[PDB]
């Protein structure tokens, strides 16, 4: 906790030194904020204070939604997150959208929501093998089920009206990625539905595994269809992705590990 | 005596080196001791001007007096500039005009531009376009002659408050249309062909439409277009190079020679040289002027720079009445100069500070929903107002929400 | 230096035998300058004390009250309007202020968004800063316009501002609001410029007389050839 | 009869619809049956041209004969085009000129451009600039007159082998300098002012320098600049719109009306219409011409398009002698047309195929190290030759290495 | 159609009583056309058979051998040179071929990269080509130039190509190489154009004769005239 | 082996189809090759064939340089290669170097050499714990050592003479990455020197672990120095990398895992 407060104070000391540098140069309100916007190091430190602010909001959101990290998903976020930091960074620069401090702020909103879906997956994965789960865990995770799926429904609705009214822009890849995230909250629901009927009965159910393998087959078919339609569009309009082939190979492998295993079983 | 002046002009026209220019003036400064009436007027304009001889204002005033008693046009002009600017000497506008009139009488061209400009913007005298037509005319004839010989030496226009062939033949064709070369003269249609030549940027065409709007040929003679067409011709003389002598003094760290080589051109009636000669006095870098006569003198040259159509000079005339720079604090007077830069020149900042006087109840009676309009109007006018309105509108709604809770 | 761009000056040449006037601006015998022209001509040009104080112009007016001057403007019903970027203000002097803007539909219809800002069913003249200057005015305040949603269905009010201009043809300098849904209109008219307390104020001119030293004539040898030169050019 | 022709011209000038244009010609086609000598010449140029009436070449030949026996300039002109192009009728250059002369005599302007062009490029007659001066003038007087009235209708220049104010007043000023308007005439200096007006793109100036180089005024009268200045004026008539009538036929799938509406302008002496009328005959899309007279007729219009300065028409004249298109195969003759497009026009491909005839010993004696120069020269001339030289130079070194091993 | 842009034509107006020539080009009595002008003038224009065959021009030449014409060019020592993008070829007729380029150093030195391509210490005239067409030439072939590293220190050789031009001033069309370090030079001269077998070959002109029908004059009512109209600008 | 030949044939069929489509359009050599270079799908299929060719060359080089993959480093290659292709893609697209088919080839050459250094990493890591190793393994791996080190020395020399002569371009980052790969072949040398003096004596050596820790500390210091100089260069010239912060965090962690462990030990 000491190193966390040190990191916050060592970032806020730079922001209070950048702001006090501009206010001495341009002694008013309006030419100061304009000067921060055009200057590169002045907007850089204001970016750093923004990321520390969204870091600490994530840590307090993780603390209220999960009681304690198991230190086995703590690594598992770190590789995925890196995965996610780089491909948003590559999608931001390939599209020639130019560095704007309201679409960078949108991209870390996608990454912040993407990290919370992944944390829900690993928590519901150990909900399979947790024989001692309180009612606080059950309510606090279905709250995470609702709050996410409504949020991606809202941003899909915001994006597919943006792709019609405005035209072809970067708002297409936002709503498509949230549509994949909409399938992602869809996956963890059915997995929570089948594992809630598991705990209420003091006997194993063989059809639960059959429904779980069928459900993973389902959405995996939905996932590759979303990625394949995502391929066919941006070759036609704008330019080659050069990204999003990262989770696609995992999406075919998700389809490979589900369809072929069910074919070998059934 | 006279043999010393020939050596200086030979090295000045032959060598462009800074040391060689100063070495050439060593004989010229020595020739000034012999009272050669041509010798002092080239070192008078270095003793008080700088970037030549070392700057010493008190060393030039007393030897300007003997130039006046001799009756020199170049001495009658500059001694008026001393009393107009209050430079080293107590300020007096009363006989600042008296020296300028005799310089204008004596045949000097600088004393005609300033006397013309004073008659045009109504500074020190009554605004009379008839008198402003006469004095601006004599400069235009004496500069339109030399550009056809010198080729029109163009000089860049640098404003410190912002940082720190095809048409040549159309002039002769339009000249033949009005006069008549093989065809009957038609003043109704020769006006449009002549006026289109000035849009290319050449100032020979700028002269010829001024005479067109003077005598009443073609179009009825209006005062406003009579001298404004004349003025832009006069602002491009051989004294138009004097921004560079002043601007190089600013970049070389000699800030007290960029406030004297700019205050003459501010007196000559510019707007590039009236904001810049006030921006230097804005930050108190000048040292000839006292610390108590630094803001009222910078208010005078911010006031002339605004009436000639500058956006920043109309905002920065609001600031000086907003905080109380050089004047007792007036929120009502500062209010007007902020709106006059909003409706007229559409300056993006000038409606943001309109919101602040609307939001916080300064000058006028407070109204919360009227202030919302001007913050919103600021974001439409510019791309850079999107940020500092958003943190102003969020603060705006916090007061509206907190007041509603208390009710 | 303090607001020095409002003080008028004028050089005159009254000659050798001249007596400075004791009425108007004050004079001194010390603040004289000895002058010399290019053709060696000696002049002694005196200057007045730059005060121009008080208002001792013998202000007398036996004419009509300022109410009576705008009556011929009211009965003729000749009233103007002003354009803006979007809106269009039509003040009608003695009837109403009308603010409206036409919405041109695609081919057939024209839609009007109209509002009503008013309708006609003291030893000191007040002054308002006009571009920072001092102009006394006639206020004509009036209300009962269309209801305003921000003031909880209160009718709008408006004051008519009258300032005089010689070349005016009944136009508007600007339309402005001091508060929400209550607007101020300024009107140019030529009627009030005859009124001494309502005319456009001009500062008195301080006169620079200058006397001709012996050996120099009444006017300098480099001067009279120039005012005739512009007289020919006219 | 005459009442029917008025209805067609009213709907043609009043309606731009394709159906209404065809509906207007229904009375015009019926009026052609009444032998109104004005009626046929507007439908003769549709019966054989297309994009108006349906295309039927044989249906227009016999009614052109009665237009000839009547003595119509518009019938004498086009009947020579049939025998010049061998179009529906056995080819004969002998009396192709006879019909064009009487059309040129009859007052037609097309028969003067073609007769002038034939005298200029030496096609069918001896190249005589004197005779090419006479016929090219008459067109220039009859096109500069209407262009001053019609405003100079500009038409884009479309080449299928590639895909599939300020100066207006300078003309009158330069006209007064040569003639003399208030000044003495000077033909030595009025030439430079007049010639600079043509660089702006206006073609009124193109006319005036042609007469300047014709009579010998200012500059000595040279033949090469006498008619080349004349020719670009003549290539912008009201017949310059005929590319769009031909180019729209190509995009509409009627390829056999883009080879007749282009072969007239090829006969009229263009280079946009001489490559394109050969590119269509290159790919055998035309059907009026036989399958055995498709390449020799496309060799004729590739040969005229090369001598008028086209890069592709000089490479593609190398190909037709390289493979044996329309000629017995000649590696020596094809060699020259490939280097003539290398030294002159610097065509990037034209030194690559120079390497192939150098590397593989075609036409001349083989030399391996000479071929290396032209492949290397190809990469310097263009950015797109970096690739297909690199796979050519790698193949080049493999032969050099394999031969060295066998030794 | 086959190479048809090399056959010259000429229309003549010999009139009513004219007999077609039996020498030169062949004629027929069937290939006549009946003509009509704009002002209704009738003409009968006969045309020849387009053969222009053989070389029966009675080729006789008692003049000098082609060797003797270039001797005055050799002794006068007036020899030219040609520029290129980089190189500079200086053929000297009767001395040498010199190829060199100056390297201008930064201020003081000039470096020369020079090479030597040669030095002066049959009933059918051969024909090369020249821009696609045809031209018989005089070849003058030499060797013993500077050694060539590609040919294992063999001296270069060069043939001098002579073709005639009336307006020539001893310039070069182009310099070219048939193989490495062995170069070909073409030279324009006016001397060989007097030689019947070496002159510039022009095809014989086939004459088109127009017989005037009765009711029409010797030449059309638009001919003569219009011709002389420009005769103004002659 | 059947699927590899199937993939090669299915790529060559598309390449031959594209070449025949171009040759039917422009029936010569030069316009055909120019048309291939200007066309997007034609150059795409040529890119696919080039990638399959470099894949098969990599497979045969791995077969000739390593006897058999342990099937535990194949994954390590798969994640680290995804990392790497995305970093090279993002560095290629931020720099605005434009898509050129002779710098993409250089980037895949860099990625190929990086993959071979990682394979050498894991092979010497098992050579640490391999008690039965033949002389063929020693000779082939030291041949790999040389060849790699000489290659990065040559490319570092080429890139530093490029950055001196031409000016600031992507050759600077090429040379710096090859300098990092030079430090990598340096690490494995010292590790192979120590583990070779380990095997020649039939007794454990305690000083070998100390030398290994000191060498790791060494080169970790060199790596963080190179990454910091790399930073302080490209903030100054051109633009923010937005890449190469990946292996840097692993480079400081390499410094952290070496310096702090040695401090705790010694
Ligand atoms: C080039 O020219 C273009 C046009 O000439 C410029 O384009 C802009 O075009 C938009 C159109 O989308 C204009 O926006 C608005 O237009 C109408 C009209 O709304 C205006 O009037 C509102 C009236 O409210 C006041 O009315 C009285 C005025 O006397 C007051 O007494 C009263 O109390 C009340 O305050 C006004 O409110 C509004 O201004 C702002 O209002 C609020 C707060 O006041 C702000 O938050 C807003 O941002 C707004 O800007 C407008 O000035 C409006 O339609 C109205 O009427 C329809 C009727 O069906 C309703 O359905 C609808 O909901 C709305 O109420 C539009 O919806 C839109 O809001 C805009 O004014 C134009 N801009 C300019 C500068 O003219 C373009 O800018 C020009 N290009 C340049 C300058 O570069
Ligand atoms: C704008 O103008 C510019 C200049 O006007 C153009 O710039 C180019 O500038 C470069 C300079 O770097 C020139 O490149 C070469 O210049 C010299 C000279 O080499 C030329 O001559 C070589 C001679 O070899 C032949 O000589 C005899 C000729 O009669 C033959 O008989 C003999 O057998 C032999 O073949 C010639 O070989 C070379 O051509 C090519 O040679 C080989 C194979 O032949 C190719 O692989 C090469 O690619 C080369 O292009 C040149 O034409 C050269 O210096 C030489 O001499 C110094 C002396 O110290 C040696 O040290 C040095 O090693 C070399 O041997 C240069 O090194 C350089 O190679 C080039 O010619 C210019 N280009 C043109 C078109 O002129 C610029 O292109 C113009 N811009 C345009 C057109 O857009
Ligand atoms: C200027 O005037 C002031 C006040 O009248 C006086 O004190 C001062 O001495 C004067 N200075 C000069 C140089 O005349
Ligand atoms: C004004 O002038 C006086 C000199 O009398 C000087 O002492 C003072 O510092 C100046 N400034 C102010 C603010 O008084
Ligand atoms: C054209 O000439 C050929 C050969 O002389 C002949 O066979 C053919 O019938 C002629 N056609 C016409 C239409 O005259
Ligand atoms: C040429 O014309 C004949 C008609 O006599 C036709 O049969 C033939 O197909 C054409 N083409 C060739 C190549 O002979």
């Amino acid at each position: 906790m000491f190193r966390t407060a040190v990191m916050m104070a060592a970032s806020l000391a730079l922001t209070g030194a950048v702001v006090a540098h501009a206010y001495y140069l341009k002694h008013q309100f309006y030419p100061t904020v304009v000067y921060l916007t055009k200057s590169s190091p002045s907007m850089a430190v204001l970016y750093i204070q923004a990321f520390v602010l969204v870091f600490l909001l994530g840590k307090v959101m993780g603390k209220v939604f999960f009681g304690q990290l198991r230190a086995a998903e703590m690594e598992h976020l770190l590789e995925r997150s890196w995965y996610a930091v780089t491909e948003t960074c590559l999608a931001f620069t390939v599209f020639r959208d130019d560095f704007s401090p309201r679409f960078v702020a949108l991209f870390t909103l996608l990454l912040f929501l993407k990290c919370f879906h992944w944390l829900a997956e690993d928590r519901v994965d150990f909900m399979e093998r947790s024989p001692n789960i309180s009612w606080l865990f059950h309510c606090r995770i279905v709250s995470l089920m609702f709050l996410l799926g409504i949020l991606d429904f809202l941003f899909v609705s915001h994006a597919y009206h943006s792709i019609l009214t405005r035209g072809a822009s970067v708002q297409l890849v936002f709503g498509f990625e949230y549509a994949i995230l909409m399938t992602m909250v869809l996956t963890i629901f059915i997995k929570y539905v089948l594992h809630s009927v598991d705990l209420q009965s003091e006997n194993p159910w063989d059809n639960k595994a059959v429904y779980m393998l069928y459900t993973e087959l389902f959405t995996g078919f939905i996932k590759v269809l979303l990625y394949m339609a995502f391929m066919t569009i941006m070759i036609k309009v704008h330019t080659f992705p050069l990204f999003a082939i990262r989770p696609m190979y995992l999406a075919m492998r998700q389809f490979k590990k589900a369809v072929t295993d069910a074919i070998m079983s059934r | 005596a006279e043999m010393m002046y020939q050596t200086g002009m030979k090295i000045l026209n032959g060598s462009n080196k800074k040391s060689q220019k100063r070495e050439a003036y060593r004989y010229l400064q020595k020739a000034a001791s012999m009272n050669h009436t041509k010798a002092l007027e080239r070192v008078s304009y270095a003793l008080l001007f700088g970037d030549y001889l070392p700057q010493n204002i008190q060393a030039a005033r007393e030897m300007f007096e003997k130039l006046t008693e001799e009756g020199s046009p170049k001495g009658q002009t500059a001694l008026g500039f001393l009393y107009a600017s209050g430079l080293g000497v107590n300020s007096s506008q009363a006989k600042a005009l008296v020296y300028y009139t005799f310089g204008a009488l004596g045949g000097n061209l600088i004393a005609h531009m300033v006397l013309g400009y004073r008659y045009w913007a109504g500074i020190g005298v009554l605004q009379s376009c008839e008198s402003a037509l006469t004095h601006y005319r004599l400069v235009a004839n004496h500069v339109a002659s030399d550009i056809s010989l010198t080729g029109g030496s163009v000089v860049q226009r640098i404003r410190l408050p912002d940082e720190v062939g095809w048409v040549d033949g159309q002039l002769q064709l339009g000249s033949m249309y009005y006069n008549g070369i093989g065809v009957k003269r038609d003043y109704k249609q020769a006006l449009k062909y002549f006026n289109l030549a000035s849009q290319g940027g050449h100032i020979l065409a700028f002269y010829n439409l001024a005479q067109m709007h003077a005598s009443g040929t073609g179009v009825m003679r209006s005062c406003h277009t009579a001298v404004e067409l004349f003025k832009n011709v006069c602002e491009r003389g051989r004294w138009s190079e004097r921004l560079m002598t002043a601007y190089n003094s600013y970049k070389d760290g000699d800030y007290n020679a960029a406030v004297i080589q700019y205050l003459l051109l501010a007196e000559q009636g510019y707007e590039v040289a009236q904001s810049n000669a006030a921006f230097i006095l804005d930050q108190r870098e000048a040292s000839i002027v006292g610390e108590n006569e630094t803001y009222p003198r910078a208010l005078l040259h911010w006031n002339r720079a605004a009436s000639q159509g500058y956006t920043v000079a109309r905002i920065k005339l609001g600031d000086y009445h907003f905080y109380g720079f050089g004047t007792d604090v007036d929120y009502e007077t500062a209010f007007i100069h902020y709106r006059l830069a909003s409706e007229q020149q559409h300056s993006a900042q000038a409606m943001f500070n309109l919101g602040y006087m609307h939001e916080k109840g300064l000058g006028i009676k407070q109204d919360i929903h009227l202030a919302k309009r001007f913050y919103d109007m600021a974001a439409e006018a510019s791309p850079d107002a999107q940020v500092p309105v958003f943190l102003a509108l969020c603060k705006l709604g916090v007061v509206y929400f907190l007041q509603y809770i208390r009710e | 230096p303090q607001l020095s761009d409002d003080i008028p000056f004028r050089v005159n040449w009254p000659g050798t035998e001249f007596s400075l006037p004791t009425t108007g601006v004050l004079y001194k015998e010390d603040n004289y300058v000895i002058m010399t022209t290019a053709h060696k001509e000696k002049y002694k040009c005196i200057l007045p004390l730059v005060t121009s104080g008080d208002e001792e112009e013998e202000k007398d007016y036996k004419g009509p009250n300022p109410r009576e001057l705008l009556e011929p403007l009211f009965k003729q019903s000749s009233c103007s309007y002003r354009i803006e970027s979007y809106w269009t203000y039509e003040v009608c002097h003695g009837k109403h202020i009308r603010q409206y803007h036409e919405e041109k539909e695609t081919g057939q219809k024209i839609n009007i968004h109209e509002y009503y800002l008013g309708n006609m069913l003291s030893n000191e003249i007040p002054t308002k800063n006009i571009e920072g200057q001092m102009t006394p005015y006639y206020p004509v305040g009036m209300g009962n316009g269309t209801p305003c949603s921000l003031k909880q269905n209160r009718p709008r009010s408006s004051t008519v501002m009258y300032i005089c201009h010689p070349e005016s043809k009944h136009e508007i300098l600007s339309v402005a609001e001091v508060t929400t849904c209550e607007y101020e209109v300024v009107i140019l008219t030529p009627l009030l410029c005859s009124h001494p307390k309502y005319r456009f104020r001009a500062s008195p001119v301080n006169d620079i007389f200058c006397q001709s030293l012996p050996g120099s004539p009444f006017k300098p040898l480099t001067l009279r050839q120039l005012e005739q030169q512009e007289e020919i050019l006219r």
